[PDB]
């Protein structure tokens, strides 16, 4: 229905030789991806829908004219966006960098009633308002 | 999903081809490209570069990185033979200002925190 | 010296695969350390975990053997002739 | 079952009857702007920005506390729920003072998202605001009271969440000012985290006072070290520093709060530090020098001796990492003396196996138990976390918490049995009345702590409590599968080594002394110079040093662990990883890498050379070190209590006294704790009185 | 300036300056920060 | 004209005080990103910054500082004669910066005089 | 106020002074460290305190557009001097 | 008016461009997936890769379709998607004056075929997507590098590529000439964190899961 001259390619890609990435960039740095914990100071949450990516901080060193934060891996303020892991951890393999895994924490919904602030015997009852 | 589109090759053995023809072209080049851009490099030891880059993605066994890395080079040999290219870009390749940089466990403590 | 210096055993959680090594130490192990209350016989169990058995002796050489599916006198026996090899 | 259908602008979810409208919304995706409702707090329907409209429904109700009905279409997007979130958010952001160039919620302030969400975009209040004048409540907290709401979740948090019912309210009207009255020391050990449930800036932090406008700091999440629960926290670090210590919200470990010892410690990373070897000079001082040296001497010394009169005390904050490490480095030379400050008693089963030394029944399993013995500990600082979680079982599943020892205040009402710890064998022979209700409850509870097991008779009360569990466990009152036996620790780098099999307290050193003692974040001071022989090369690693540091040989500056990438384990076994937030100062490097690069120069190399090696050969060592964030189930309690039951080390009459009695001592206890000066700050308001720490918190 | 008095004040310098740039009065930059990370001073009394 | 871009300066307020509360509005906004402050709890207490450079080889002269802040603190003068022999000399710091606003001041004065009815 | 570091130096108004080794200091030799004599920390100290008496104040730093936001603050506490955050000027009730 | 912000709505052009996209849909059934209007009056053509020759060719030249000016040709590199590429065709119309956008997608390696032929003006545009985004181009006359310096590597649009590259050039004495050399920065970029917790436009919701 689409004839292309199809053919099976059973091993994954392996485009790390094409994207240019330099040898000890593609092989000593690692990757991990995770859903964004909220920032504790908000209570907005649409910070924490998305699978980011992000690599190991490496040396940041401080240059003798004024104190900076001169550094030397480029793949530092990198982060990439993904919709599901899935995405983000075949772009991983298939980028070719060594990558982990952590599971996208939610908050567990816990029943809440304003008519547990009042009780007859209780401890929930509430002091204050 | 296996089933994927070529670029050029249908199997290893004509990409195998291609690779072929090109380190014809860059043998044939090595010579003359020294002799053009005045190099300061040597015949042997400009050979043995291209030997090396090509030896470097040996890993590679998907065909159609195998076409890309093969039209790669051929712009590559485009950008050297018209003397688009220019003699530090040729000089890149090799890596003169670059310290060398240690190898062993010991010697990258002793430098400092890097994998 | 070279007698063993400790003995460390990883038995899976609920699988089959290492459930001979669980009933072991269910039932013949208190005495097993009663014989040797010096001798760690460490037991850093895990899930999913193929029921292997580490022995490290002395100057930090480690000996590897699996316990897949082995019988609970099967696992008694592969740790009698290693307790026994007191060297 | 009895899921009613409820409809939200629209398309239908599932909805659990009793469930508040918000949640309804929540289930499908869209949320209420909310300033009032914290999701583990109590409701109090007080911001009115909750206000929604319901569809053919005259008036708009609070979606905050709302038990939501049938059928209900939440017209979130409606014509009048805008109009309403407008007058409700106009009337909020009238009085609030123009701070946000000053203030440091800027950028996060929450009030300043919903105005750009769900607000206006010009003001018409003609009249002058309202300006309260602040309340100082310690060197931990900036307080600008001007810039508050007055949505009560401050006072909410210290009635239920902290227990210390002080911050309230005063006066009526728009005059209403939520402070202390009294110009009192609120000194709990979770009051900072009323820095992050205050949505405006009225509350903040002190230490960090106006030092990074958060929109800049990288955000690096990482595990906590100063406790044994390893909360999950997020280190902020801007430009290559640390700014400071957010809560990471985990729902088994912190929920999304953190201790101020957890929170307020970056500071010691700042002080006194560890960057360049050191090693002594002819008169015995230690002098700066280069690796090459400091390495050539400890491998030449570490060559020299072999056998028992090598040794190594792992501290307090090491790093599971680096004792598989040293433990191997130090296995190589047959030296099997591999001790730890936290002492734990090895008559028995000891540390062979997980059931032993583990808090079994996980963090989460205490809010499902009815009743609690707690055997001469004092949770609110040995594991604020856990102590919270406690709290809030007893608030809400009505738990009947009893200890034995201390007489210690534990913010509820806790039922003191006693002090002596003869009581203990007392409950094993049931003429105690407590042990009735251990027999009575379906899901009895007993945890004995490791600062009660440190003491001197920690076999004896350790087999009690055994001997305790199992005459409970014979009982058919407590599930299967239902954990009872309990161990909570304080050090946080103890359990893993204690999986590791590090041989628990230094009584091996004591016994025979070394000579190559190998100091490894040591910093307690529980064996001195003294108990060693003449001529011992004391190696001191680490970060902070200030006790083990000056009884040295060769200083070996370590990574702190904000700056290494290693894993740790909390009380119920669980093991997390600390990412890299910021390098290490100096010349200092990791903890393995440099035990790697020693015995690579002594000639005993270790076989792995990067992180993923040496965690797999941990792996090899210990299959649950690696497996990340999930408790790796533990059991075999019976055979360990029939294991050990032969000693009977009669119990001293000696009364069970935690070393932490008072909040004064929560902050002064480790090595990064004592480096820190905002600890000693607080340290000094506790102690003597109020007027102490005064810190001006509008500027 | 004579019709027009700049508006007198005490931090206005009372001597302009042209570019110092070359001449040794120069700027030089320079970080105007404290310390970060402080080093720990080793003890003065002897090892034992 | 009374609008015109360049050298920046921080001014201060009519009793000395510097007008800079180190609110970095000023470094979230310059698109080149040449501002740089480090704030701090100073004795008296006031958040002013401990560092407050402006690297003006990366400056683009677009006039967002001053938009950008409240207090008009950060400004553009009107001196344009400021070619520098190294390059060390163009990077400003922040003594630098209150030296350009202390020595055009009346300039800096009579042209927001001029033109904060405009902005 | 500006003082000499032990090496001669003149010390900012941040504190900052390079210390007796401290090799970042040959950027200095043949130039000078730019330092500005008018120090903020004392420049606003010197100020009266203001004696308005009303129990809360206003403060835009004076010339109306020109100051800082206007802010409202409290001159309510009897044992100190509220202070405008931006400017810093103390405000007194006329000792009531 | 009542609305002087909000910017006017031509429901007029939103409704015949409408009309046009059932047309040009059932016209070429076999390459076409998925026409829309924007709200803004946009028209976009998501059409499948084989249908860069065929329907290019029926824009530009049918009689009632009347498009030959090729705007821009522009690829945007989004990782997420299993074709990460997407290549976006911008025609305008001279006799019946419009802009039409045409969409396709293609991963890193699978070919998309170079129109050239259907526009002339593609041609460079052509090269720049190869030369920007990895996207090679079947039969394309000249796919030689064309934006970037000689000898690059990589292709910089590719959002998993860093801001500052991986090497920069400079002097050096000791070869005499200008070399290449790995990255090190004096001042590293500060990534600042923006985009707000809180949800922006409640109508471009992402349904849940
Ligand atoms: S807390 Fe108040 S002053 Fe601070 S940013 Fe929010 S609204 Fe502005
Ligand atoms: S002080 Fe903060 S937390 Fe307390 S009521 Fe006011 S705004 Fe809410
Ligand atoms: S004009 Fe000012 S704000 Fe704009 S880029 Fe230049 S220094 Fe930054
Ligand atoms: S915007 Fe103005 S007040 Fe804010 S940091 Fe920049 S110069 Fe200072
Ligand atoms: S949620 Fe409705 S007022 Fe707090
Ligand atoms: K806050
Ligand atoms: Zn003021």
């Amino acid at each position: 229905t689409q004839d292309t001259q199809l053919i099976a390619v059973d091993e994954k890609l392996d485009i790390t030789t094409l994207t240019g990435v330099p040898e000890e960039h593609i092989k000593t740095r690692k990757v991990r991806i995770f859903v964004p914990a909220r920032n504790n100071m908000q209570s907005g949450v649409n910070n924490t829908k998305k699978w980011k990516m992000e690599f190991d901080t490496r040396e940041r060193w401080e240059n003798p004219l004024m104190g900076w934060s001169s550094t030397a891996d480029p793949l530092s303020n990198l982060v990439l966006t993904f919709s599901t892991k899935e995405d983000a951890v075949a772009f991983a393999e298939k980028n070719g960098w060594s990558f982990d895994v952590e599971e996208r924490k939610v908050p567990k919904p816990k029943s809440k009633s304003y008519g547990a602030n009042f009780s007859w015997n209780k401890r929930t009852r509430v002091s204050t308002k | 999903g296996t089933s994927v589109k070529p670029i050029f090759s249908r199997d290893m053995n004509e990409a195998k081809r291609r690779v072929r023809e090109l380190y014809r072209a860059w043998y044939r080049e090595v010579p003359n490209t020294v002799h053009l851009f005045q190099l300061d490099i040597s015949v042997k030891q400009g050979r043995d570069k291209v030997r090396e880059m090509f030896m470097k993605n040996a890993h590679v066994t998907d065909p159609r990185v195998v076409d890309l890395l093969v039209i790669k080079g051929k712009m590559e040999l485009e950008e050297t033979i018209n003397v688009w290219k220019q003699r530090t870009h040729i000089m890149r390749f090799f890596h003169e200002t670059e310290a060398p940089r240690p190898t062993d466990f010991l010697s990258k403590f002793y430098v400092g925190h890097d994998p | 010296k070279l007698g063993l210096r400790e003995i460390r055993i990883h038995l899976c959680q609920r699988s089959p695969g290492s459930q001979g090594v669980r009933d072991f130490i269910e039932k013949r192990y208190v005495e097993l350390k009663k014989a040797n209350p010096d001798l760690p016989i460490l037991i850093r169990e895990c899930s999913d975990v193929q029921p292997k058995l580490w022995a490290r002796y002395a100057f930090g050489q480690e000996k590897n053997v699996s316990l897949n599916n082995f019988s609970a006198d099967q696992v008694t026996r592969t740790l009698e002739n290693v307790l026994s090899g007191k060297a | 079952s009895n899921l009613i259908e409820v409809f939200v602008d629209g398309q239908s979810v599932m909805v659990e009857p009793g469930t508040t409208v918000l949640q309804a919304c929540e289930k499908v995706g869209m949320q209420i702007p909310r300033f009032c409702y914290h999701e583990r707090l109590s409701v109090a329907g007080n911001c009115r920005m909750c206000l929604v409209e319901i569809e053919k429904a005259p008036k708009v109700v609070a979606a905050c506390a709302m038990p939501v009905m049938k059928g209900w279409n939440i017209l979130t997007n409606s014509e009048k729920s805008k109009k309403a979130r407008e007058g409700v958010m106009e009337f909020l952001l009238a009085n609030h003072p123009l701070d946000c160039p000053i203030c440091d919620q800027g950028g996060e302030c929450d009030l300043q998202d919903q105005s750009m969400m769900f607000g206006s975009d010009r003001s018409r209040f003609l009249e002058g605001k309202r300006a309260v004048e602040d309340k100082n409540i310690g060197p931990l907290v900036k307080t600008i009271m001007t810039r508050c709401i007055q949505c009560t979740r401050c006072i909410r948090f210290a009635s239920e969440i902290a227990g210390v019912d002080d911050l309230g309210t005063t006066g009526r009207g728009n005059d209403m000012q939520v402070g202390t009255y009294i110009e009192k020391m609120f000194m709990s050990e979770l009051s900072g985290n009323i820095i992050d449930i205050c949505p405006v800036g009225a509350l903040t932090s002190k230490p960090y006072a106006f030092t990074a406008r958060p929109w800049e700091t990288r955000k690096t999440e990482s595990i906590d070290v100063m406790d044994a629960v390893g909360s999950n926290i997020v280190v902020s670090t801007r430009t290559g520093e640390v700014m400071r210590i957010l809560p990471r919200m985990h729902e088994d470990i912190n929920e999304e709060w953190i201790s101020d010892k957890t929170r307020f410690a970056y500071d010691g990373l700042k002080r006194q530090r560890l960057t360049q070897p050191m090693i002594r000079n002819e008169k015995g001082l230690l002098t700066y020098t280069t690796w090459e040296d400091a390495l050539s001497r400890v491998a030449g010394m570490l060559q020299s001796f072999q056998g028992n009169d090598v040794a190594a005390i792992a501290g307090g904050l090491v790093d599971a990492e680096a004792l598989v490490a040293l433990k191997d480095l130090l296995n190589r030379v047959d030296s099997d003396s591999l001790c730890t400050e936290e002492v734990f008693p090895t008559a028995g089963a000891g540390t062979d196996l997980r059931s032993n030394y583990l808090l079994n029944t996980t963090i989460a399993g205490v809010e499902e138990a009815d009743v609690i013995l707690l055997v001469g500990t004092n949770p609110r600082f040995e594991a604020p976390l856990f102590n919270a979680r406690i709290r809030k079982s007893w608030l809400h599943n009505d738990l009947k918490v009893a200890l034995i020892g201390s007489p210690v205040d534990l913010t509820y009402r806790y039922d003191h049995l006693g002090d002596s710890p003869k009581i203990l064998q007392d409950i094993a022979s049931g003429n105690h009345p407590f042990s009735q209700i251990l027999k009575e409850a379906k899901k009895p509870m007993v945890v004995l702590g490791s600062s009660a097991l440190q003491r001197s008779d920690g076999t004896a009360i350790l087999a009690a409590v055994s001997n305790i569990a199992q005459n409970i466990r014979l009982s058919s009152g407590v599930t299967g599968d239902w954990k009872v036996m309990n161990i909570l620790h304080r050090i946080a780098s103890q359990v893993a080594a204690l999986d590791l099999g590090y041989k628990p307290g230094v009584e091996a050193i004591r016994k025979n002394p070394p000579k190559v003692l190998f100091l490894l974040g040591a910093d307690g001071g529980c064996i001195t110079r003294q108990d060693l022989p003449k001529d011992c090369f004391i190696i001191y690693q680490g970060h902070h040093g200030d006790v083990g540091a000056p009884m040295a040989d060769v200083i070996l500056p370590g990574a702190a662990y904000t700056e290494k990438s290693a894993t740790y384990v909390n009380t119920e076994g669980r093991a997390q990883q600390t990412k890299v937030a910021v390098t290490p100062p100096g010349l200092a490097r990791e903890d393995w890498k440099i035990i790697r690069a020693l015995s690579e120069i002594a000639g005993m190399t270790l076989p792995y050379d990067t992180l993923d090696q040496v965690r797999s050969r941990l792996e090899e060592v210990s299959p649950n070190l690696v497996r990340y964030d999930d408790v790796e189930g533990a059991n075999y309690f019976q055979q360990a209590n029939e294991l050990s039951k032969l000693v009977n080390q009669q119990l001293l009459a000696d009364p069970l006294v935690p070393p932490q009695l008072t909040i004064k001592d929560f902050y002064m206890t480790d090595s990064i704790s004592r480096a820190s000066q905002t600890m000693a700050k607080c340290v000094k308001a506790v102690t003597e009185g109020i007027q102490a720490v005064e810190e001006p918190s509008i500027c | 300036p004579t019709t027009k008095p700049p508006t007198a004040r005490k931090y206005i310098w009372t001597n302009h300056k042209f570019n110092v740039s070359g001449t040794p009065q120069q700027y030089v930059p320079y970080s105007t920060t404290r310390k970060k990370i402080q080093e720990w001073v080793p003890p003065s009394t002897p090892y034992k | 004209s009374p609008r015109f871009r360049g050298e920046h300066a921080l001014r201060r307020y009519p009793s000395g005080e510097e007008r800079c509360i180190a609110c970095k509005l000023c470094e979230a906004v310059c698109p080149a990103q040449a501002i740089t402050i480090e704030a701090e709890p100073r004795a008296d207490g006031s958040r002013r910054t401990t560092r407050y450079d402006i690297d003006m080889t990366k400056c683009i002269y677009c006039g967002f500082c001053q938009e950008a802040c409240p207090v008009d603190a950060i400004v553009e003068g009107p001196n344009f004669e400021f070619s520098t022999e190294t390059h060390e000399e163009l990077l400003y710091n922040k003594e630098k910066l209150l030296n350009n606003g202390d020595k055009w001041e009346a300039e800096i004065a009579a042209n927001i005089q001029a033109d904060y009815l405009y902005r | 106020g500006v003082r000499t570091s032990p090496t001669g130096e003149k010390v900012t108004h941040t504190g900052q002074a390079y210390d007796d080794g401290d090799y970042r200091r040959v950027r200095f030799s043949d130039r000078q460290k730019e330092v500005n004599e008018n120090f903020a920390i004392d420049l606003i100290a010197e100020q009266p305190v203001s004696e308005v008496g009303s129990r809360v104040i206003s403060c835009d730093g004076g010339g109306g557009a020109l100051g800082h936001p206007r802010v409202y603050i409290n001159l309510d506490k009897e044992t100190k001097t509220g202070t405008c955050g931006y400017c810093g000027l103390q405000f007194r009730q006329p000792h009531h | 008016d009542t609305r002087p912000t909000i910017r006017p709505r031509n429901d007029v052009v939103h409704k015949q461009l409408s009309a046009f996209g059932q047309y040009v849909a059932e016209i070429l059934p076999k390459y076409v997936q998925q026409v829309q209007v924007s709200c803004f009056n946009e028209l976009e053509i998501f059409i499948h890769p084989d249908g860069v020759i065929p329907v290019l060719t029926f824009l530009r030249d049918h009689t009632n379709a009347q498009f030959k000016s090729l705007a821009d040709l522009t690829a945007v590199d989004v990782p997420t998607r299993q074709n990460r590429f997407e290549i976006v065709y911008n025609l305008l119309s001279l006799r019946f004056n419009s802009q039409i956008r045409v969409k396709t997608y293609t991963d890193e390696l699978t070919p998309i075929e170079s129109s050239v032929t259907v526009y002339k003006a593609a041609n460079w545009y052509e090269r720049e997507i190869w030369d920007m985004f990895g996207v090679f181009f079947a039969n394309h006359p000249d796919l030689r590098r064309i934006l970037t310096g000689y000898g690059f590597e990589g292709h910089p649009f590719r959002k998993d590529f860093p801001l500052s590259g991986y090497v920069e050039l400079r002097y050096d004495d000791e070869v005499k000439r200008v070399v290449a050399e790995p990255v090190e920065l004096a001042q590293e970029f500060r990534k600042f964190d923006l985009n707000s917790p809180w949800e922006a436009f409640p109508a471009y919701r992402q349904p849940p899961e």
